[PDB]
């Protein structure tokens, strides 16, 4: 029988092996756009591969009946869908549009069945989705809860533009023309305006009137329901969402801003860490699941040669020589730099010599000193070997000079001080495990990267080129495409960094919104969930004379004394509240800046008169120990120093106005009075000696990346424009530094810089931290590709392959190092709640009572009490009510409530207006009418349930939303205020998940965790109030450019505090610091005359710019970090006292 | 950037003075180039006589009557844009009481049509031959030393109270 033949096939494991070479070789034709026409035999023959295959296995397993047993293992279902389909295109086509071809790309899921291990891995990937049913029928409750409302406050509002006035088929060819609109220069939207003394406002000659176009290609509307769902899934992932920030409060006004502070703590932030923590409770259940079930010449002379340098290797000296000799070696690669003297240059082509030639000298004796058996056998000596002959590989060619990326691998010695450094030699073991133990879910995650590279090409990639003119005004390619594969790569690349909206925004215009929409939102969520994966298994695997003392009793009572602590709080906050009026328009006020320049003499002399007074309360000794009165101590001798020195001598010059921006530091006064900014301040005091382990390692190894990108770029950055057209020439006429300078003399042209580069490696590190947090990293990314040598020309796509160099940081100094860090304060916050006294961190004493008796709240449920009266006419109406389906009918009424409202849209008709206010006037009549027929029947009980309170609010105010239209006619003009009382009819919607026990317990740990995240989140308001103070004195009068537009801006305190709103997201900081780095001409003007002021001057401060904002980028990282882990660990607590 | 402020009303006699007219355009990223003119109203009947006329560059066209050589540019200089159009007075005499206007007269220059505009400015000043502070700095300097001597005797009224406390309560022991 041949059947008994076919099994000795199907199990011999080198027929496994040739289905793998398959494949992997059928992965690279798939890696191709217009293969040759070598390709249709190769086509065939493996298809002549896989249909054997087919073939093996039904002959195998059985007979014809055996058939249906081949399909009923349903990994086969793939590999029968493969050869059926591609004999389809074999026949023919009936129809051929050829998006058939993608259907091939499913071969390459044939690696999930060959290579062992990855087939149970796709089956608890799946499995880990199951328990996230619940989350994700509430993220999408309140994505669409957040766009009723978003849809009625911004509804229309982005069309709003800036038309001109008419030098007299008349009116809508005036709107229509594109000539009427107002275009700020180099850009293609028009400009968005507004009607209030709030909002945009346009020059003088034309008028905010709401006809036009829309933003973008017409993506961003929040008319039409569909697009408000997809404009707060934007916030929800903060995908660019700093625009969408910037044009509806240019539409709607600065007081808007009220909305996004709720979306982006309560939709953006808390949905998120639901996400993160019930994958992470499905993770971590699943992996328990498996240890379960796993418990359950002179040879002999040669010898006093060999003897003699083994004494030298085993005794010390010399290995602590080596690690003294490494970092001498990488302290000496830093200092180099672009503009650089040829005999600053010579010093280090010699320096570096020499530390080759100890290394070589070293691993040769070690090769003598053994013998070449052991040596290799241990591992850092094999690690050592690498280096040593890549270093003379690069020194060995000395003629190539498009190769000089292997003089950046002689950088890797550092990490031999691994075996000393302790928490380096933790970050070389989670590198070590995705290699290792998890080496599979990194398989896995490689494969899909490189299926949707491969989908996105060939669905998207034909089209790019054919429509390219609707993207691009040069009718070249954009920057990011997809008719290449590299470049489907570098987008789906980018999605899963989480940029993933703008490059979509291109790809709708070119082929269309039902594939787009499609592929990179199962892009998003798929690959998402396998990084987050990946990340969550690194962790779980990371860690496994009598009367001069009655004087001092007396004030003594005095200070402790409740009355005088509280008058002090009250005077905290008037000198930090006076700090707000300091803006450019005090000039313009007389009245209030007389008043503070007299209440600043009255809070300095409350503020002396508590510290005398606590000088003899408390003590002399017991004062200068407690390192709070330390810090009161400092801030009221700043305001002695700029208060008696302002009256005599040394009066304003240098350093008396540079002690005047030290008032910024006043509000750190109240740090000390407010119980719960002392328990997390006590908290994150207890984490700096185990973060600085952490923070010298991304130090040390982003170094590595640093220097390796000035070897890379520094120099290179440099191009020559064109002044009057400003884009950079072409490099077939002015290739090279010195063919611009010869350009000078027409006073056309100049030879100018990228803002932020590689001409350092301090440069370096502010380059590394925007590509870091994704935010400034691709005008870095598009000059670094461009980049030929050292004095030359940039051209537009040589040096194509450098993207790499961004895409490996982003790996290992980022998601690594991030690991790394994570893993850190998990067990240290569980050692520092073990055994601190206080059982839970970051609640108060006060709190915890109010904790306790919250939790009892949600632990309680009767289920008898509350028989209704007996009546006869009167008590037959509680007979039906209740009845279970007296509310099945209020809930599917309150469904079709929510239709209704969904429907809604701008510019709609006149007749369908006339509908739906009548049908919302019904569904007034109804929800009151089952109001009156349960409160009536059940007399008192009506009022007790807090689910009935809800109810009995929004019966009322749906009327009260009813009656007030005729009540707004009577009053003014309504795009502001009839708006917003109708926001309370979305409070029906709510009622609607009274009914989901699910959900009502994810709402629960929210309220659970809502005392602690209060706590942290008046710390983080401190340090904005903080540095919001400070960027008003510095940095208004800077040059507005690319993020400092005309509404937000430091000029103020509104538009200061909304600056800093928006970098605690991380976001937008780069265009921020983009116009403080320029000083001295040209970019910037000094001298410049501000009118109305005598600060004369442009330029922002490069030095003091830096350190603003990556002090506040490393400072509110750390903030927001710990608000990730008491929700988390809260929502862990709730499953647990389960 | 433009802040519009208005000017000061008292000027004293002999020294001199300057009178603020900050005009500042809606976006200020759009060009213009303006000029000037500036009238003056007596304590006489109803006349505005054109003292100046700021047109351009350095060059500043005056002297009609009354006052040469006591009147000096002090605005923009070196721009065309301007925004600021104030002048200044040497040495006060008590005929320059009365009121002033300052007409800015803007031309917008667009992409492709240019918008002329103008505003006025109404500044009323006054000669006098002594100073008057302010109101402002006579309340608040007294009120800065009402709250501070009320302060002092808020603690010594209740540092005394304890002192007389703690003795009366060592008495009693
Ligand atoms: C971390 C850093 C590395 C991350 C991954 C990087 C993969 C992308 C590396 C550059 C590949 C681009 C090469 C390329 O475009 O050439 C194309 C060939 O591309 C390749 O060589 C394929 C390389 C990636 C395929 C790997 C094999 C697939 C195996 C599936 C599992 C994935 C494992 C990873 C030829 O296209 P052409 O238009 O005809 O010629 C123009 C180009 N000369
Ligand atoms: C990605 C998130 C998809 C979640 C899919 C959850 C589906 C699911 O788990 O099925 C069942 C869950 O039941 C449900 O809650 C209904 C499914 C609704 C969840 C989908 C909610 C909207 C999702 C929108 C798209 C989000 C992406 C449980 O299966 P079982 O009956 O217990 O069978 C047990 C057999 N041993
Ligand atoms: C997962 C894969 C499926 C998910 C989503 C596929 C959505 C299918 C949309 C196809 C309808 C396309 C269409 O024609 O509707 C257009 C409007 O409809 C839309 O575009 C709405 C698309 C927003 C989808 C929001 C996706 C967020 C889902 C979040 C899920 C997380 C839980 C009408 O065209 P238009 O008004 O004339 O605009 C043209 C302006 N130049
Ligand atoms: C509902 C839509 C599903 C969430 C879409 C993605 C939301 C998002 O961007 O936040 C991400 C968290 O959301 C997810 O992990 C996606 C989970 C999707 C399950 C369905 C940020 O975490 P990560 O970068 O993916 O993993 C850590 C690696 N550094
Ligand atoms: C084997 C190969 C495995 C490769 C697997 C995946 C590689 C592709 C994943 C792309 C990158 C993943 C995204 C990622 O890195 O995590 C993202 C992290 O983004 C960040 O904001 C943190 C970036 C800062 C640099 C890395 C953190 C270093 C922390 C240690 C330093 C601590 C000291 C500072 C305090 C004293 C997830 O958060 P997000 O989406 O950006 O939202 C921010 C909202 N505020
Ligand atoms: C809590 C942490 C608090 C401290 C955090 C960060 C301190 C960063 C201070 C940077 C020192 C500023 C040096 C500097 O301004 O030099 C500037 C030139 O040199 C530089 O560019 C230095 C750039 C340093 C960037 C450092 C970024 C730190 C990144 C580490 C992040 C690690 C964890 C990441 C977590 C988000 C220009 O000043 P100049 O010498 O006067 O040039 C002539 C201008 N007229
Ligand atoms: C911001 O405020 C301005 C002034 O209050 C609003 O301008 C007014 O806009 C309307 C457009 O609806 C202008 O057009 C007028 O409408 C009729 C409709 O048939 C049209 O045929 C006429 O030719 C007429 O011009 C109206 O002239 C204009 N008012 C003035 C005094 O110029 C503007 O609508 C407000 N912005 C928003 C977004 O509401
Ligand atoms: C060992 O016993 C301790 C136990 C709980 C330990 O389980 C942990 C599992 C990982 C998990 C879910 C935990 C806390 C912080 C979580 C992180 C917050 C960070 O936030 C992010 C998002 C924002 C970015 C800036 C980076 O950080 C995520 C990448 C990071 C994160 C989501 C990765 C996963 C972490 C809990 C306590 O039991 C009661
Ligand atoms: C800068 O570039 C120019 C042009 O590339 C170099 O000048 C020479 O230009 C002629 C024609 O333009 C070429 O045929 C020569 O080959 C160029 N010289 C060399 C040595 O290549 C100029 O030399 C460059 N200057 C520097 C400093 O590199
Ligand atoms: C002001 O003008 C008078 C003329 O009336 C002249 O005598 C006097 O010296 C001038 N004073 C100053 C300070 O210019
Ligand atoms: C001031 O103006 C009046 C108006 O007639 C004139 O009489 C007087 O002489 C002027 N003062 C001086 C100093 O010329």
């Amino acid at each position: 029988v041949v059947r008994r033949g076919a099994i000795k096939v199907l199990i011999h494991a080198l027929f496994s092996m040739f289905i793998m070479i398959t494949i992997l070789t059928n992965c690279v034709f798939m890696t191709m756009s217009d293969p040759p026409p070598w390709s249709k035999n190769v086509e065939y023959t493996f298809t002549g591969i896989y249909t054997f295959e087919s073939l093996i296995k039904i002959l195998a397993r059985g007979f014809c009946v055996d058939d249906f047993t081949f399909l009923r293992d349903p990994w086969n279902w793939l590999d029968f869908s493969v050869i059926m389909m591609a004999y389809l295109t074999e026949f023919v086509d009936l129809g051929n549009i050829s998006a058939l071809r993608t259907f091939r790309v499913l071969r390459a899921l044939k690696t999930i069945t060959v290579i062992p291990g990855l087939k149970t891995i796709v089956g608890a990937l799946i499995q880990s989705v199951k328990k996230l049913s619940d989350v994700m029928i509430l993220t999408v409750f309140c994505l669409s809860v957040f766009a009723l409302v978003g849809l009625q406050l911004f509804m229309g509002n982005l069309r709003q533009k800036c038309v001109r006035w008419p030098p007299p088929f008349d009116w809508d060819a005036y709107i229509s023309d594109e000539g009427n609109f107002y275009f700020l220069e180099g850009s293609n939207d028009a400009l968005l305006c507004g009607n209030s003394s709030d909002a945009g406002h346009c020059p003088e000659g034309y008028e905010c009137i709401k006809t036009g176009r829309n933003p973008n290609y017409g993506y961003t509307s929040y008319d039409t329901f569909s697009w408000a769902f997809l404009a707060l899934f934007r916030l929800m992932t903060q995908d660019y969402w700093e625009n969408l920030f910037q044009l509806t409060l240019r539409a709607a006004g600065k007081t808007y801003m009220i909305f996004f502070v709720v979306i982006i703590f309560l939709g953006s932030f808390y949905l998120i860490n639901l996400i993160l923590a019930v994958v992470a409770m499905a993770y971590a259940e699943q992996n328990e699941a498996t240890l379960a079930e796993d418990k359950e010449n002179c040879c002999a002379p040669w010898l006093k040669f060999k003897n003699i340098i083994h004494l030298i290797v085993m005794d010390p000296f010399v290995d602590l020589g080596i690690t003294i000799c490494i970092v001498l070696n990488t302290l000496f690669m830093a200092m180099e730099h672009y503009p650089m003297t040829e005999h600053f240059d010579n010093v280090l082509t010699v320096g570096n010599l020499v530390f080759t030639g100890i290394f070589t000298a070293e691993m040769v004796l070690k090769l003598i000193a053994m013998d070449p058996y052991e040596y290799f056998q241990q591992g850092w000596n094999i690690f050592d070997s690498i280096i040593v002959t890549l270093s003379l590989v690069e020194l060995g060619l000395a003629n190539v000079q498009g190769l000089s990326v292997l003089r950046s691998f002689r950088l890797l010695r550092v990490f031999k001080l691994a075996k000393s450094w302790p928490t380096l030699n933790m970050l070389i073991k989670i590198i070590g495990n995705s290699v290792g133990a998890l080496g599979n879910l990194t398989l896995v995650l490689a494969i899909i990267v490189f299926i949707f590279a491969v989908v996105g090409m060939q669905l998207f990639g034909k089209s790019y080129k054919e429509c390219v003119c609707k993207i691009a005004l040069d009718c070249n390619l954009p920057r990011w495409h997809m008719h290449d594969f590299f470049h489907s790569f570098l987008i789906v690349f980018r999605i899963l960094c989480g940029e993933w909206i703008e490059t979509m925004w291109d790809c709708m215009e070119v082929a269309g919104q039902a594939m787009c929409l499609t592929v990179f939102l199962m892009v998003m969520v798929i690959g998402n969930l396998v990084v987050l994966n990946l990340f969550l298994a690194l962790l779980l695997s990371s860690f496994s004379g009598k009367k001069w003392w009655t004087l001092r009793r007396a004030c003594f009572k005095i200070v402790e004394h409740n009355w005088f602590e509280t008058f002090i709080v009250f005077m905290i906050l008037l000198s930090s509240g006076a700090l707000a009026f300091e803006d450019i328009y005090i000039e313009q006020r007389r009245v209030i800046r007389t008043i503070l320049e007299y209440a600043d003499k009255v809070f300095t002399y409350i503020f002396i008169m508590e510290m005398l007074l606590k000088w003899v309360a408390y003590g002399f000794k017991v004062y200068f120990t407690n390192a709070w009165c330390w810090l009161d101590f400092l801030i009221v001798d700043v305001s002695i120093i700029s208060l008696v020195a302002n009256w005599l001598g040394y009066s304003e010059l240098g350093p008396i106005k540079s002690l005047r921006t030290l008032r910024a530091l006043r509000p750190l006064r109240a740090l000390s009075r407010f119980e719960g900014m002392r328990v997390v301040v006590n908290a994150l005091l207890g984490a700096i000696p185990s973060i600085m382990n952490v923070l010298l390692v991304c130090l040390i190894f982003w170094l590595i990346f640093s220097i390796m990108g000035v070897n890379l770029f520094a120099g290179k950055f440099y191009y020559c424009i064109n002044t009057t057209t400003s884009e950079r020439f072409d490099i077939s006429e002015v290739n090279n530094k010195s063919e611009c300078e010869s350009l000078m003399h027409t006073g056309q042209v100049r030879w100018l810089n990228v803002k932020v580069n590689y001409d350092n490696v301090g440069l370096g590190y502010l380059s590394l931290l925007q590509v870091a947090t994704f935010k400034g990293w691709m005008d870095i990314m598009y000059a670094a590709v461009d980049s030929r040598e050292k004095e030359e020309q940039p051209q537009y796509e040589v040096n194509l392959y450098m993207y790499l160099y961004f895409v490996i940081f982003i790996i290992f100094g980022s998601f690594f190092t991030l690991n790394l860090f994570i893993g850190v304060i998990i067990d240290n916050f569980n050692q520092q709640k073990k055994k601190l006294g206080g059982k839970d961190i970051f609640m108060t004493e006060e709190q915890k009572k109010y904790y306790n008796a919250m939790k009892k709240l949600g632990s309680k449920k009767p289920q008898k009490p509350i028989p209704r009266p007996q009546n006869k006419i009167q008590g037959m109406v509680y007979d039906l009510v209740t009845k279970q389906a007296f509310d099945i009918t209020i809930m599917i009424l309150i469904c079709l409530n929510m239709v209704t409202m969904m429907v809604e849209t701008d510019n709609q008709s006149q007749l369908k207006v006339d509908i739906l206010y009548n049908i919302n006037m019904i569904f007034i009549i109804i929800f009151t009418g089952e109001c009156v027929l349960k409160m009536l029947a059940l007399r008192q009980y009506y009022f007790t349930v807090g689910w009935n309170i809800f109810d009995f609010v929004v019966v009322i105010l749906s009327i009260v939303g009813l009656a007030l239209s005729d009540l707004i006619q009577k009053y003014f003009v309504s795009p502001t205020l009839f708006r917003v009382i109708r926001l309370a009819r979305i409070g029906r919607v709510l009622r609607l998940i009274r009914g989901a026990k699910g959900i009502r317990t994810l709402l629960f740990a929210l309220m659970m965790s809502l005392p602690a995240l209060f706590n942290i989140g008046l710390l983080l308001f401190l340090v904005m109030f903080i540095y919001s103070i400070f960027g008003m004195s510095n940095f208004a009068y800077v040059k507005k450019e690319s993020g400092i537009d005309d509404m937000f801006n430091f000029e103020t305190f509104g538009n200061s505090i909304i600056c800093l709103f928006e970098i605690t997201t991380s976001a937008g900081w780069d265009g921020l610091l983009n116009p403080i780095l320029n000083s001295g001409p040209p970019d910037c003007d000094p001298n410049l005359e501000n009118p109305g002021t005598s600060v004369k001057g442009d330029c922002g401060n490069p030095s003091i710019g830096i350190c603003f904002f990556c002090s506040y980028i490393i400072i509110s990282f750390l903030i927001v970090v710990n608000m990730y882990i008491a929700i988390i660990l809260e929502n862990f607590n709730v499953a647990t006292e389960e | 950037g433009c802040v519009e402020v208005d000017s000061e009303t008292e000027a004293v006699y002999g020294m001199t003075f300057k009178i603020l007219c900050i005009s500042c355009k809606r976006r200020s990223e759009t060009n213009a180039e303006t000029f000037t003119e500036w009238t003056f109203r007596q304590k006489g009947t109803e006349e505005f006589v054109k003292i100046l006329r700021y047109e351009n560059e350095v060059l500043q066209l005056e002297e009609d009557e009354r006052f040469e050589g006591r009147v000096v540019w002090n605005g923009s200089r070196g721009t065309k844009d301007l925004q600021d159009l104030s002048i200044f007075i040497t040495n006060v005499t008590y005929n320059h009481s009365g009121d002033y206007e300052c007409h800015v007269y803007r031309l917008l220059f667009f992409e492709n049509y240019e918008h002329n505009t103008s505003v006025v400015k109404k500044i009323h000043i006054e000669v006098v031959d002594k100073a008057n502070r302010d109101m402002a700095s006579i309340v608040s300097e007294i009120m800065m030393y009402v709250l501070i001597v009320v302060l002092t005797i808020w603690l010594v009224a209740e540092m005394i109270y304890c002192y007389k406390k703690i003795a009366a309560a060592t008495e009693t022991a």
